[PDB]
DNA sequence: TTGTCTAA
DNA sequence: TTAGACAAT
């Protein structure tokens, strides 16, 4: 029955939710995430935009807008990560990523 | 086989397209319960009774052509016996449970409308709910056709 | 018994002191608890639809926009009120309220005044504001809008009136009119039908379907259906003003959310992941869609905003992106707001469909009562007014279009306020539906019958007056056909509706009366931490995945709102819980929620889920909650789960979790009146229960 | 054909860097803990947690709050993965 | 930069593939991805439609039949009239089956 | 075994004069002799009609897909028919599973070639049907399957106990997704062999008897009355009987059908416990066979009467 | 809701 | 050979 020790330090480790299927080939794929302007308001703490660069397509992922997942809001998000030979299963803030491939207008 | 098993084939036999199997289980119930309701009948019917014809009236009522008849006298100082309701014992819910009162899938001859009580000492009230479903069943098939 | 229980009052036995004693004939000072219990189903049902429901029921009326010459007049009803009943304007008297009692003894209506705040822009600029006086509506007696209202006994005899005088009652032209609660199917709630009638609705349509009664917040009222054809693909029928709409699920999956079509194939075979013939059948279900080029939402929409836009009736100057969402706003699950939440129950719909085509779940039966529940007055008050509405805003369109023919001087209105004038007065037509019972609205208000709502509460004796409030009513159009299975006494009206108690003739089956325990839900609250307590529990929710494998998990259905999926094995953990939160009042739950847990057991049961309800207008009936000691509103789809006892003998452990309150209680009040019911034949308690009402 | 690739947005921007590692090896095992929403993230600071199983551990957030049962679950090969910013990579 | 989904939907874009046709790539239509018309040799679809598969007629009476003469009767009650009177009771002989009924 | 009961009935004797009646019987004795009755427990099983959904236990379909030239592409069709086991059923025509399997390699497959090529010259429309279809006023061998047709590809049968079959209707691509499993499915809805024309079932379990004589009665489902002339070495048909007033009629005789209206009027008036006096049954059976020909009592029966004040 | 009569 | 038309409870 084995044990870990909540080390709990503090930063938000994205996660990522294809709707096309599982990344289960990765490759040359460019990550990168977006933070809106006015930090004042309390909006923008949870404004955030993580784009995927392919060269076929590309990939957002939104925290707002309609199609926005609801786990992340009624429920919160973490990751252990368990350094085993000190045995403490320390714990980020996490998100997770609705991911949706971008076309046109 | 236990009795889990015989609940597991009898819910098998419900819940099916079929419906052969289970009124099959009907008719072994009510050809079973209908050996307790002659016995009563033969324990209190002739010679059980307090004032005998023709001193009693009832009887002289029922003897001599007037009115009612053996079956009515028998279901007031004897059982109600079984409840045949479009043919058949009253009707399972969806969940197995005959009536909310009893267990799902439940083997007593109670649950599945035996009645077992007169009208000179009263009815408990799941029977008075299968008396009524009995009741109804011939007020409307009477009212409609 | 638990004290506050509403039957702590109930007398041991008969005294016979109250008719011999000093106090009699002084009135007491408050009213009698017991006597007004019978009317709270219409009372209260009346005041949401009047202050609460109408404020809520104006909110959802669109903004009404037409043309002008080259022009565009918005109309918006801001705010309806409906004031209490006074005099006349221009009326010498001494106290302006009018009283029933002289609208009885006048031969008239009690009515009260309607009016409005309707909200007139031309050209997207608002220009001003007008109060316009709507009609006359009537007012129901002893509720929120009538003068009786909070009157003691002694003050209440003084305006001619009677003391323990219960409300419930329209006066329309001098008779007093009850509304009887009609039976309808179950709001929000995917019923899962074997009909082979509709086969015939199309070229490959099968016996199989599955249909929901949808309501949005106790004022619009739409049936929808689905149905498994031959293929595997699903359509999707609704009516909408007398116009059966044909659309296949794709197009609607489609048309509501903006998600890849693997994401739609991946929710409508949560379940079945092993099957192949449905992978495949969904899959052409999309591919249907596809074959027109319609990739995008945007393109779904403006497809079907081309096909379905002339009987929409919309105005010609709509895109038909507006006349898509015109259909999705109106005709399918109405009860949600967002489309999102529309997408998983249209989901959830089409999985039961599935499963009952496979025959991996039994029909659920349409005239069983626990797939019912009661139309209050509330309803019918609120649904025909808002009807009403829409039809006066309409009714100024055709009185502009009247002006602009024989060409007036035609300029601009400048606060005219000449066709609220000569726009229709609903006074008739709202007088109309109390004074005959004929319902004549061209939406249909979602129901199923046409004539037969309001009842003239008789009063012979009181006997017969109290049976007019307890009424539920099958219907007014299964009298004339020549069935027997919706007038069939079933088990599953165990303590909800009387055996006994019921007419003999032509109505015998269909009028059923309330049993004494049973109360119909009126009271309306918001069910917004009802989600975070249950993924705080072990509802993981539709977007994350639960942590054992789909097939091994339940669907939550918190009124029409597609949850989560409970494990399998936290199930029971979260429906005991549920129970604890109810009968103790914790948490914001509902005291008269319903926490149906349907389980698995791998045989074509009921189509299992944690289904929660907190609506109104269901029944419910209390019991005792045997582990708790505390009183518990049981619903009509708890009971057929739980193991009442009735008897303290009857009472085990591990078998047994609830007791009836008293032994008595599944019979109504007029037949509890019968001495010694249990020892004469059936038919003469039924007989007795229509000669006291004689 | 044409693809997108795109590189507009209005109101966002880039990030600098963060304090979570960019190295997993043998020596690590990714959890996916998945916590309630008023789930305070210091209550089990000094608390184990189950690897198999399950197991009712306590919290320190009121002392009242701390029954929580903790489900031990089997790798579903969750369609979520994470990303860790490496170093060499800006 | 590949994705594992069902053979039959884009693994870049979620849509759609449309069926095979004549040509020996099938292609979506809103990315313009080429699969192998080749690569369906997996897509296979069962279904199987399963047509078949794998008394004491109640309680008696010791009333006289009048056909046989047996001593008993089994009889069964059904309440046929109005709620004001009666209750029609039947009879059907244990020998020769001889149904006749009671109005009372 | 059921009839029909109640006012129906006797409305469709007496006010319609029906030629086709529902659900019509005959009854015909057997002649008890030894010899007899071993031919007619085997005529029970010969005078029945079989379908195929009655010895069919599941179909199985397995659609594929199949590429072997640069052009020709195909969707194997691998359908598999389990039949039911011949200890389940001793009711019917003695079928043995070969003649279940020569009706499929005879008959079935060019019966489902047909409905393929009804099918294949060919709801996903959004149709809006523009009524509802259910007023304001001021009152108040292999070698013949594969030679059947080219699209049969393969085929295996089950040879030791003939149980099932494989075929592989190996169909071309085309534009809509094609529906097998629902023409095999009403397809295999059809009667399968010595359906004897207009009777559906016998039953001789009726082994009745008035006097302890165990008298042996083919109380049949269906109308066909030459048919059972043929077993006159078996059955005895000097007491025969039909519920049908017309087939006797035709058959016998209208004095013979004057003799089966009083028998059938006194049958539907003696099930619900009725006596009715054969002195009322023959004058009604003697004034509708007056005219030679079985008469009506409807409207349509007042055009031979002579008074028009009555008409 | 039947059952035959009339027209295509 | 099969759909509208006509009358009765
Ligand atoms: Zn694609
Ligand atoms: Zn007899």
């Amino acid at each position: 029955l084995p044990s870990a020790r909540w080390q709990y330090c503090g930063q938000r480790a994205v996660l990522v939710q294809f709707s096309n299927g599982k990344l289960q080939s990765p490759g040359n794929m460019r990550f990168t995430l977006y933070e809106n302007k006015d930090s004042t308001n309390p909006r923008k703490r949870n404004q955030r935009i993580l784009a995927a660069e392919t060269d076929r397509l590309s990939y957002v992922g939104n925290n707002f807008g309609t199609g926005a997942l609801k786990c992340n809001t009624l429920c919160r998000h973490f990751v252990g990560i368990l350094n085993k030979t000190s045995g403490q299963m320390e714990v980020y803030d996490a998100e997770l990523f609705n991911m949706q491939p971008l076309f046109s207008d | 086989a236990s009795y889990d098993e015989v609940r597991g084939k009898w819910q098998d036999a419900h819940l099916g397209k079929d419906q052969r199997d289970f009124n099959m289980i009907d008719l072994k119930f009510k050809e079973e319960v209908n050996h307790y309701s002659n016995e009563i009948n033969k324990a209190c019917m002739p010679f059980g009774l307090h004032r005998q014809f023709p001193e009693n009236s009832l009887q002289m009522m029922v003897q001599s052509g007037a009115k009612g008849s053996t079956v009515n006298t028998m279901q007031i100082s004897c059982l109600l016996g079984q409840i045949e309701l479009e043919g058949r014992r009253p009707p399972l819910m969806a969940s197995g449970k005959s009536l909310p009162c009893f267990e799902p899938y439940e083997f007593t001859p109670r649950a599945g409308g035996f009645v077992t009580g007169r009208f000179l000492t009263g009815i408990k009230p799941p029977e008075f709910f299968f008396h009524c479903m009995a009741g109804r069943e011939g007020l409307v098939d009477t009212a409609v056709k | 018994m638990d004290p506050g229980s509403r039957w702590r009052n109930l007398p041991s036995g008969p005294s016979l002191k109250h008719l011999t004693d000093p106090s009699y004939g002084i009135p007491r000072e408050q009213q009698k608890a017991a006597l007004q219990e019978l009317t709270r189903a219409h009372v209260e049902s009346f005041n949401y639809a009047v202050h609460e429901g109408l404020g809520l029921a104006v909110q959802a009326i669109p903004p009404f926009e037409f043309a002008f010459k080259d022009e565009r007049i918005s109309f918006t009803i801001l705010d309806a009120v409906i004031s209490p009943p006074t005099v006349p304007k221009g009326t010498i008297c001494k106290e302006a309220n009018v009283y029933p009692a002289e609208c009885r003894g006048r031969r008239s209506t009690y009515r009260g005044k309607l009016t409005a705040d309707i909200n007139w822009a031309v050209n997207g600029i608002s220009k001003g504001i007008i109060k316009q006086f709507l009609g006359y509506v009537p007012i129901m007696v002893k509720s929120k809008l009538c003068n009786l209202r909070n009157l003691p006994p002694q003050a209440l005899i003084e305006h001619h009136e009677e003391a323990e005088e219960m409300g419930g009652y329209f006066i329309i032209n001098g008779i007093e009119k009850v509304i009887r609660m009609l039976i309808m199917p179950r709001r929000n709630f995917p019923i899962a039908m074997i009909r082979p009638k509709w086969k015939t609705r199309g070229p490959g349509y099968t016996q199989y379907g599955v249909s929901m009664h949808c309501v949005r917040e106790e004022h619009s009222a739409v049936n929808m259906n689905l149905h498994y054809l031959e293929n595997g693909t699903v359509m999707l029928n609704f009516i909408y003003r007398k116009e059966l709409f044909f659309l296949p699920l794709g197009f609607a999956l489609k048309a509501l959310v903006s998600f890849s079509d693997y994401q739609i194939f991946q929710e409508l075979i949560k379940g079945k992941e092993d099957d192949s013939f449905l992978r495949n059948s969904v899959s052409q279900m999309l591919r249907i869609v596809m074959e027109e080029g319609c990739s995008t939402q945007k393109q779904v929409l403006n497809y079907l905003g081309e096909c379905f836009r002339v009987k929409l009736n919309v105005p010609d100057w709509y895109p038909n992106e507006q006349a898509a969402e015109f259909l999705f706003n109106q005709c399918i699950c109405i009860h949600l707001k967002s489309n999102t939440e529309k997408f998983y129950m249209l989901c959830l719909m089409t999985r039961k469909l599935f499963a009952l085509a496979k025959g991996e779940c039994m029909e659920d039966n349409p005239d069983s009562l626990v797939n019912q529940e009661v139309l209050t007055p509330g309803q019918l008050f609120l649904m025909f007014l808002k009807e009403k509405l829409e039809g006066w805003l309409v009714s100024i369109k055709i009185a502009f279009d009247k002006k602009a023919q024989k060409t007036s001087v035609s300029m601009n209105t400048d606060n005219l306020m000449r066709i609220f004038t000569m726009g229709i007065d609903l006074t008739k037509p709202f007088e109309y539906l109390f004074a005959t019972g004929n319902l004549r609205s061209k939406t249909g208000l979602g129901l199923l019958q046409d004539s037969g709502l309001c009842v003239v509460a008789d009063k012979l004796n009181f006997i017969r007056y109290l049976s007019h409030f307890r009424c539920v009513h099958r219907g007014a159009d299964f009298a004339k056909m020549r069935t027997t299975t919706v007038r069939r006494l079933l088990p599953e009206s165990w303590g909800f509706l009387c055996p006994v108690h019921t007419p003999d003739g032509e109505p015998c089956g269909l009028m059923n009366h309330l049993t004494a325990v049973c109360e119909v839900v009126t009271q309306f609250v918001y069910t917004a931490s009802i989600p975070a307590l249950l993924c705080n529990l072990g509802v993981t929710p539709i977007d994350g995945a639960p942590h054992r494998s789909y097939s091994e998990c339940y669907p939550v259905l918190l009124d029409g709102v597609m949850v989560g999926w409970v494990d399998k094995d936290l199930a029971p953990g979260i429906a005991d819980s549920l129970r604890h939160f109810k009968v103790l009042r914790e948490k914001r739950i509902p005291p008269w929620m319903e926490v149906v847990l349907i389980p698995m057991t791998g045989k074509p049961s009921l189509y299992p889920g944690l289904f929660l309800f907190t609506t109104p207008c269901r029944l419910v009936r209390p019991v005792q909650n045997l582990a708790l000691g505390k009183e518990e509103l049981i619903g009509t789809m708890e009971q057929i789960f739980m193991n009442v006892a009735i008897f303290e003998d009857e009472v085990f452990a591990g078998v047994t979790t609830h007791q009836e309150l008293f032994p008595h209680s599944l019979l109504s009040v007029i037949a509890n009146f019968i001495p010694f019911s249990d020892h004469n034949q059936s038919p003469r308690n039924m007989y007795q229960c229509q000669m006291g009402k004689q | 054909s044409c693809p997108p690739n795109f590189t507009a947005k209005p109101p966002a921007s880039e990030s600098p860097r963060f304090s979570l590692e960019a190295l997993t090896g043998p020596d690590t095992e990714l959890w996916l803990i998945q916590a309630p929403a008023d789930f305070a993230p210091e209550c089990f600071n000094g608390r184990h947690v189950p690897l198999s199983g399950s197991q009712i551990v306590k919290g320190k957030l009121a002392g009242k709050r701390h029954r929580y049962r903790v489900l031990s679950s089997c790798p579903q090969a969750g369609e979520a993965t994470l990303l860790a910013p490496s170093t060499e990579a800006g | 930069s590949s994705f594992q989904s069902d053979l039959d939907f884009c693994s870049d874009c979620g849509s759609v593939l449309p069926l095979p046709g004549a040509q020996d790539t099938v292609t979506c239509i809103r990315c313009g991805f080429n699969i192998n018309v080749r690569d369906f040799e997996g897509k296979v679809v069962k279904t199987s439609v399963v047509f078949h598969q794998l008394e004491c007629q109640g309680p008696v009476v010791d009333r006289r039949c009048p056909r046989c003469g047996h001593e008993g009767m089994a009889y069964h009650t059904r309440q046929m009239r109005s709620a004001d009177e009666g209750q029609t009771v039947f009879y059907t002989c244990t020998n020769c089956k001889f149904q006749e009924k009671e109005d009372s | 075994m059921n009839v029909t009961l109640g006012i129906p009935r006797l409305r469709e004797i007496l006010m319609v004069a029906s030629a086709n009646i529902k659900t019509p019987m005959m009854s015909v004795p057997v002649l008890n002799t030894k010899k007899a009755l071993k031919r007619v427990k085997s005529l029970k099983k010969q005078l029945t009609r079989v379908c195929l959904g009655e010895v069919l236990q599941k179909i199985d379909v397995q659609e594929s897909f199949c590429m072997e030239e640069k052009q020709n592409k195909f969707q194997v069709y691998q359908l598999r028919f389990q039949f039911l086991p011949h200890a389940y059923y001793q009711q019917e025509k003695c079928l043995r599973p070969e003649d279940i399997l020569r009706f499929m390699e005879t008959r079935f497959f060019k019966l489902l070639m047909e409905s393929i090529k009804k099918k294949n010259n060919k709801r996903n429309v959004n149709t809006r049907r523009a009524t509802q279809r259910d007023e304001e006023g001021h009152i108040v061998r292999v070698q013949a399957v594969r030679e059947i047709h080219p699209f049969i590809d393969d085929y295996q049968y089950d040879t030791e106990e003939s149980l099932w079959c494989q075929v592989t209707v190996k169909l071309p691509l085309m534009k809509i997704n094609f529906d097998m499993s629902s023409l095999v499915v009403s397809l295999a809805h059809g009667a399968v062999i010595y359906a004897t024309k207009g009777i559906t079932r016998c039953l001789l379990n009726e082994t009745t008897n008035n006097k302890n004589e165990k008298e042996l009665v083919l109380n049949t489902e269906g109308i066909n009355l030459p048919e059972l002339f043929k077993y006159a070495e078996v059955l005895d048909l000097r007491r025969l009987y039909s519920n049908d007033i017309h087939a006797i009629a035709n058959t016998y005789g209208i004095e013979a059908a004057l003799r089966v209206i009083e028998k059938e009027i006194k049958d539907v008036f003696a099930v619900y416990g009725i006596a009715v006096d054969p002195r009322h049954l023959s004058l009604v059976a003697d004034y509708m066979c007056f005219e030679g020909v079985y008469k009506p009592l409807n409207r349509f029966g007042i055009r031979s009467n002579s008074s028009p004040l009555q008409q």
